[PDB]
């Protein structure tokens, strides 16, 4: 019948017409851009979701900035887990915009379906918060109680403001080591200056090599 | 607060019947379609491509 | 208002004569079926979010996270139409009653709406439902100028593709409202929302006209009886239950307990005694509606399985899935 | 005696593969996994491993006693190609699956786009077909002989020509098989332990991998291309027994070195 | 919604092109009917099917172009059978489409199942409820159960057109008082309530000529 057997030469046409647009939607490294609230998020890299796109070294980046209706995450963020690595931006120099992202990245981190994703997280506005300490206000102590009792190993420079910023990403990355049982870990940044483009390529190569560590048996 | 007592007027003033009835003709309309099936009775490949 | 909703929880729930186990006690079940993988509709290339049933029952759309939404022959494994998506997220698709027209749903708050049979032979949009502010998760059609449509805004809508604007909307949600169906008696609907509430709306009248409770989680798969008199849920809580419109209570919980993994996709059969029911521990399963018993285990993909009809005949069930594989099973 | 002994350290290390890389297929083909071409690279190898020991483990059981080929001719075509091709599969196989592992770790935003399932039986229906290609051709080389001298007329499925014109199929084996795994995954497996050292526990079991497979693989690709040189060819039986008890051996540690020692493979057989 | 033929060569014996100008032709197949005063070819989408003629088999061809829609044939060893009007179709299948759902031009070049029902000589009057049937030998109940039957409609005008595929029903853009009923290797085609401007041709489509 020349039917039926055209009308599978039509089905042998819109096979190889996924195969061709399937070998483009995985040659790039997608992301998952997640600001808290103002906190420079778009001052980074640089419909109603927001995707911007990089490239660095023949790398293609696709950034997916959600814009939606607000930050609840409880549905849309399953459509981003077969993605590389959240991008959580937060601004260093507030203390209810730090205490606020506490309780933002133990949901993302304890969750469901983000459990082989690792956080590249950025930290932007350390140069508000260094010119937030020479003012000498400094309610760190005041914000954050037990503050007071911290040393500052392995690091312009001043120990005051070295133990303040290595306290919060300690605090950071305390949320992270608890339970990450090796197949995501957290990956934090120091920074608004235009060296972070090639810091995200660096760090990529850590997290697919720590996939392939556990992919190919080694 | 102002608007939610009025509209819960309109999920409460409905008339409900009892759940032995409404699970009988439940099962009044499964036993009429218990042979026009394809999946409940495996009928013959007679029409299953 | 925290007194007056004590007033449906004796006047809903509180009016049951019996159980539905206990009707279902006596019963002949159908005891042990299985079916069979006769087709396996692959080509896709991305997670498979949604699926719909033609009205032939030899048709079906299926909606991907590759941008494709992608119209099957049912007899032949056959592709007819490569339909390429404005925006990848998809989350939901459509099958119009008349077989001219889909419609799928996504991320970008919008409702594409495509025709079929055009004359130039392509398949393009028609119009593009903007209005929402939140990511649309399910839509439908009742004819080909009317298209109710949940979206991630606590806001159901009803469409009308000719002008272009809502001509309902139906507010009343907490959070959002995840899946939605029509009746098969055409002038109701019904949509199980995000914040673990089912409200039943009214396509004529415009306001919700009941509201049903039980879970615990987030329900994210809805449908109807084939009578329009019941109609049973899903949710992330890893139970099944199915409601009923005159009685409005809880007669038939579908709680499997020995599973944790959450339903993703549920459809009632062409006679109503097959509750198919894809579930987030890769494979699919099957309850007899009546006795509530698995009845059958659809144990064919090794991802989660997120979207599952039966047609208008009875003649096949098709479930998709993440691993871009979508089976047909007789 | 002597061989009585032997009748089972030939029959319980080609046992133990030969319910290892069962235990491998039943690992990889019955989990609900995407099929990554890690678990497709070891079925290729669970399959020739198994040819090596369910074809070549035991016409040594059955000829240990006997002393002539007793599957006769019928036999000693029809199962020495099976003998050839567990040893050119299970050794073209590992270098197959070393090129997609240094790949994989030393160019990885390289090989997230390259490596695929798709990709993975483009090389192993060809490693198959090539060394298929490779084993019929000891068919025209291959007939069994008699010998009246030992204790009447017994001989077991040896070579129809001389001995010395066996050369050429022995190295062209030699030069692809051995020398090829052993130093391709010497190369890339310090190409990894260089990237390991910049960023380092498993590096000593990527250590043993290099040596394990050319020690076991070492004395009979070095006594089978000896007597295509010697005038006078090796024949006793407590060398040639023990120069291929480590072929045995070699492809009973295969489901242990490249399987049981990963992370996944552990949890995938746990959930089974 | 538009497609267009070009020609009407007049030579003698021993190139008619189409152009699909507001169609999706990369998604369609191109059939050349003859019906001379009956194919040609069935070159689809994707040109990997090429068909022939029954009268030549080996020459007459005709060559596929995808991105300006060039559709047409080649001139080789042109006879007299081939003395026709060229109707290329819009006709394109999955299961919910109409063949001849859009039609081409009578370019008109001067140049089996047997399904047999001439009737060609038929005077025309309004009122009577008519109805023609051609009916074929063997069962169209086929292996898929679709009938690739014969009933298609045409006009005093220098163009087809089609009433009744698949022995039941009603193509895009033509009126709708043609209809149809039918079994197993029969049909009966009831064409009534008759108007102005309503020849008619019945052909198969089973197989490749």
């Amino acid at each position: 019948s020349a039917e039926d057997k055209a009308a599978a030469e039509r089905s042998k046409m819109i096979d190889k017409n996924l195969r061709e647009d399937g070998e483009k939607a995985r040659r790039t490294l997608r992301l998952l851009l997640l600001g808290a609230d103002n906190s420079g998020k778009s001052t980074i890299v640089k419909s109603g979701i927001f995707e911007t796109k990089f490239q660095v070294d023949k790398v293609n980046f696709h950034m997916f900035d959600v814009g939606g209706e607000r930050d609840e995450r409880r549905k849309w963020i399953q459509c981003f887990n077969d993605v590389t690595a959240i991008i959580f931006v937060v601004d260093s120099s507030d203390y209810n915009r730090l205490q606020e992202a506490l309780n933002d990245f133990k949901s993302i981190w304890n969750n469901r379906w983000l459990r082989t994703i690792s956080v590249i997280l950025f930290l932007n506005k350390q140069d508000l918060l260094a010119e937030k300490v020479l003012a000498g206000k400094s309610k760190i102590e005041d914000y954050f109680p037990e503050f007071a009792r911290y040393t500052t190993p392995e690091d312009g420079e001043d120990p005051r403001v070295t133990r303040a910023k290595y306290f919060i990403r300690k605090e950071f990355v305390d949320i992270s080591t608890a339970s990450g049982d090796g197949r995501h870990i957290c990956y934090p940044h120091f920074t608004v200056d235009t060296e972070n483009a090639r810091r995200i390529f660096n760090d990529c190569k850590d997290i697919i090599l720590q996939m392939n560590l556990r992919e190919y048996n080694l | 607060a102002r608007k939610l007592v009025e509209q819960l007027k309109m999920e409460a003033n409905i008339d409900r019947i009892k759940v032995s009835k409404a699970a009988a003709d439940l099962m009044a309309y499964c036993e009429a379609h218990a042979k026009e099936d394809p999946l409940l009775t495996p009928v013959p490949a007679s029409e299953n491509p | 208002a925290e007194q007056l909703k004590n007033q449906i929880r004796d006047a809903r729930k509180a009016c049951a004569d019996a159980t539905l186990s206990q009707i279902t006690n006596n019963i002949d079940p159908v005891g042990r079926i299985q079916m069979r993988t006769r087709r396996t509709l692959r080509g896709h290339l991305a997670k498979i979010y949604a699926m719909h049933w033609g009205t032939d029952s030899r048709l079906l759309v299926s909606a991907s996270q590759d941008g494709k939404l992608i119209i099957w022959d049912s007899y032949t494994t056959n592709k007819v139409h490569a339909i390429p998506l404005r925006s990848s997220w998809v989350m939901t698709c459509a099958y119009a009653p008349s077989g001219n027209y889909v419609a799928c749903g996504g991320l970008d708050n919008i409702c594409s709406i495509y025709n079929l049979k055009t004359r130039e032979g392509n398949v393009r949009v028609s119009r593009e439902l903007a209005g929402h502010t939140g990511y649309l998760s399910c839509c439908r059609f009742l004819d080909d100028n009317q298209i109710v449509t949940s979206s991630g805004d606590t806001t159901c809508a009803l469409w009308d593709i000719e002008t272009g604007q809502q001509t309902t909307t139906f507010t009343g949600h907490t959070g959002d409202v995840m899946s939605l169906s029509l009746a098969p008696d055409t002038r109701l609907f019904v949509s199980g929302a995000c914040d673990a509430s089912a409200k039943l709306w009214d396509v004529r009248e415009g306001m919700c006209r009941q509201t049903f409770t039980g879970h615990e989680s987030d329900i994210n798969a809805i449908c109807f009886f084939p009578n329009g008199n019941a109609f049973a849920t899903g949710s992330d809580d890893a139970t099944c239950r199915l409601f009923d419109l005159r009685a409005d209570q809880e007669l038939m919980t579908y709680s499997h307990d020995n599973i944790i993994c959450g339903i993703t996709s549920v459809s009632f059969s062409k006679s109503g005694r097959l509750l198919l029911a894809g579930y987030d521990d890769f494979n699919c399963n099957v309850w007899d509606a009546l006795k509530a018993d698995r009845a059958g285990v659809l144990a064919g993909h090794d991802n989660r399985v997120s979207c599952l009809g039966v047609t208008d005949d009875g003649m096949a069930v098709a479930t998709g899935s993440w691993d871009s594989f979508l089976k047909i099973w007789n | 005696e002597y061989q009585v002994v032997t009748i089972l350290l030939v029959l319980i290390i080609c046992g133990l593969g030969i319910v290892g890389n069962i235990m491998v297929v039943l690992v990889v083909m019955r989990t609900k996994h995407m099929r990554t071409p890690t678990n497709c690279y070891l079925v290729s190898l669970a399959v020739a491993d198994l040819m090596v020991l369910v074809a070549a483990g035991l016409p040594n059981i059955t000829d240990s006693l006997y002393g002539s080929w007793v599957y006769g001719y019928v036999g000693c075509l029809c199962i020495t190609y099976l003998q050839y091709l567990g040893i050119n599969a299970s050794s073209c196989s590992i270098t197959a699956f070393t090129i997609e592992r240094y790949i994989a770790i030393c160019h990885p935003i390289k090989a997230q786009f390259l490596c695929t399932f798709s990709r993975a039986k483009k090389i192993i229906i060809f490693v198959w077909a090539f060394t298929s290609l490779y084993c019929m051709l000891w068919f025209f080389l291959l007939d069994l002989n008699i010998s009246t001298y030992k204790d009447a007329i017994v001989i077991s499925c040896g070579y129809k020509i001389s001995r010395n014109y066996y050369s050429p199929i022995y190295l062209m084996d030699f030069g692809v098989f051995y020398v090829v795994p052993m130093i391709l995954a010497t190369v890339l497996y310090g190409f990894i332990a260089r990237i390991l050292f910049l960023n380092k526990q498993v590096t000593k079991m990527l250590a043993v991998v290099v040596i394990l497979f050319a020690l076991l693989w070492m004395p009979y690709r070095t006594l089978v291309v000896v007597n295509s040189f010697l005038s006078s060819p090796f024949q006793e039986n407590w060398f040639l027994l023990f120069c291929r008890i480590c072929i045995y051996l070699n492809s009973a540690i295969n489901p242990v070195i490249y399987n049981l020692m990963s992370q996944k493979f552990r949890a995938a057989f746990r959930k089974l | 919604v538009q497609l267009v033929e070009s020609g009407g060569g007049l030579v003698q014996p021993g190139k008619l092109s189409c152009s699909a100008s507001g169609f999706a032709f990369s998604s369609f197949g191109m059939h050349w009917v003859r019906q001379a005063p009956e194919w040609v070819a069935y070159i689809s989408s994707g040109s990997g099917t090429i068909y022939y003629a029954d009268t030549v088999k080996g020459r007459f061809t005709i060559s596929r172009d995808d991105p300006k829609n060039t559709l047409f044939l080649q001139m080789t060893s042109l006879r007299s059978e081939d003395t026709a009007m060229y109707y290329c179709v819009r006709s394109i299948y999955y299961y919910g489409s109409s063949p001849f759902d859009f039609w081409g031009q009578g370019t008109t070049l001067t140049v089996d199942i047997v399904m047999t029902q001439a009737t060609s000589s038929v005077p025309v009057t309004p009122g009577e409820s008519v109805s023609i049937s051609c009916r074929s030998s063997k069962s169209l109940l086929h292996s898929n159960g679709n009938t690739y039957l014969y009933w298609f409609l045409q006009r005093p005008g220098q163009s087809p057109q089609l009433l009744i595929y698949r022995m039941s029903n009603l193509a895009s853009g033509v009126p709708d008082r043609f209809s149809g009923s039918g079994s197993g290797t029969a049909f009966t085609l009831t064409i009534s309530r008759l108007e102005a401007e309503d020849v008619y041709y019945c052909m198969q489509h089973l197989e490749y000529p």
